């Protein structure tokens, strides 16, 4: 794998007009998938990470915004990164986005981390754009290779024994962290259960306990659920993604949970900023935002009726 | 309970890229027949091709055609 060449070509379009594609070969992309998959399988499914770290939410194929985010935050390995999923679908350049993230995982495997979002599964990214982008530029077999890689992504991370990180949220089936550690890969994301909820659930200030989720998948959870969870596990913060928020970050339950969203002006239909949360070695958390100067929620389209 | 985390009181802001982020929405161009065929395609792919650990086969998400 000609990793350094791949990274240089991905970064070269920084100075170019937005939307310029990067001309990787099929075999280069396959190599990124296969080598990153091996590394994901060699590391825990529940990552145990240490600050300092920058944590980022959804990107959705907004490759030029990913480049801007790295320029703003520091290109790897100048800063360590944890991404919370939703790399592909519902943007114009899922391929460049995921290829750069996989390349950095391979290049800096102990300093760069990617969790699985609900779009990193076959049934969702078949329909929300990634399959079609793969077919236009390469072929369906390449999409199948990506699926094998995504099926091996880790599902959650804990930073310094105090920040619990996942794409979606809590689950009524999450009583012990060992239940996450026991999940074996490769795996799909199911339509219900613990692994679904970690990738799909949302907080809701008006739910007492667990509620239905209008995505048609998983649950909503209230502030008291968050407080009880943090207390039981001696954690200080849930850090998740999965919802567009106006400032790119948004607190829930008296700052016991934060939502991060890293794709500014999402899909050209929202006027939101994209943010990342920087955690220093003292566990002081700060936000860096890139601000422009339910329609957005993915649901149960393929299966409802 | 002692809390270790703290939050800065100052957020850093910079300008996002100025460009057209609108993207195609292929999922708006699916007939009922297209959706049935995609459900079948996914089922066949996950039944015959997609590798899944033995202890996770119960998590594979099949669709009702
Ligand atoms: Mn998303
Ligand atoms: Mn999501």
């Amino acid at each position: 794998l000609n990793l350094d060449s791949i990274i240089g070509r991905l970064l070269e379009v920084q100075g170019s007009r937005p939307g310029k594609n990067v001309q990787l070969t099929e075999n280069e992309i396959r190599g990124l998938c296969l080598k990153s998959r091996e590394i994901f399988l060699s590391q825990p499914i529940l990552l145990e990470l240490e600050a300092p770290l920058k944590i980022c939410g959804d990107i959705h194929g907004q490759y030029y915004d990913l480049l801007r985010l790295f320029e703003y935050g520091g290109f790897p390995p100048e800063s360590n990164y944890l991404f919370l999923g939703d790399y592909v679908d519902r943007g114009k350049q899922s391929l460049e986005t995921i290829c750069l993230l996989l390349a950095y995982k391979i290049k800096y495997p102990e300093n760069f981390f990617l969790l699985r979002g609900n779009h990193e599964c076959a049934s969702i990214n078949r329909i929300y754009g990634f399959y079609d982008e793969c077919k236009r530029r390469y072929n369906i077999k390449l999409w199948k290779t990506f699926t094998d890689c995504f099926n091996c992504l880790p599902i959650a991370a804990i930073v310094d024994e105090k920040i619990f990180c996942c794409h979606g949220g809590l689950s009524p089936d999450l009583q012990s962290m060992e239940q996450i550690r026991r999940i074996m890969r490769p795996t799909d994301v199911p339509d219900q259960g613990l692994l679904c909820d970690l990738l799909w659930s949302d907080p809701d200030k008006d739910v007492q306990g667990w509620g239905e989720n209008d995505r048609g998948v998983s649950f909503t959870f209230g502030a008291e659920v968050v407080a009880k969870f943090l207390h039981k596990h001696d954690l200080d913060l849930i850090c998740r993604a999965h919802q567009v928020v106006e400032d790119g970050y948004e607190f829930f339950a008296k700052r016991q949970l934060v939502t991060l969203f890293s794709a500014p002006n999402y899909c050209g239909e929202f006027d939101n900023a994209g943010a990342m949360m920087s955690v220093d070695e003292t566990l002081m958390c700060s936000f860096q935002i890139l601000k422009p100067a339910k329609s957005s929620e993915t649901g149960n389209l393929l299966d409802k009726d | 309970r002692k809390i270790l985390i703290r939050f800065s009181d100052y957020v850093e802001v910079a300008d996002a890229q100025d460009y057209d982020r609108r993207a195609d929405k292929p999922w708006t161009r699916l007939t009922a027949a297209d959706k049935a065929a995609i459900r079948k395609e996914l089922n066949e792919f996950k039944s015959t091709e997609m590798e899944v650990h033995e202890l996770s086969r119960h998590l594979t998400r099949f669709h009702r055609p």
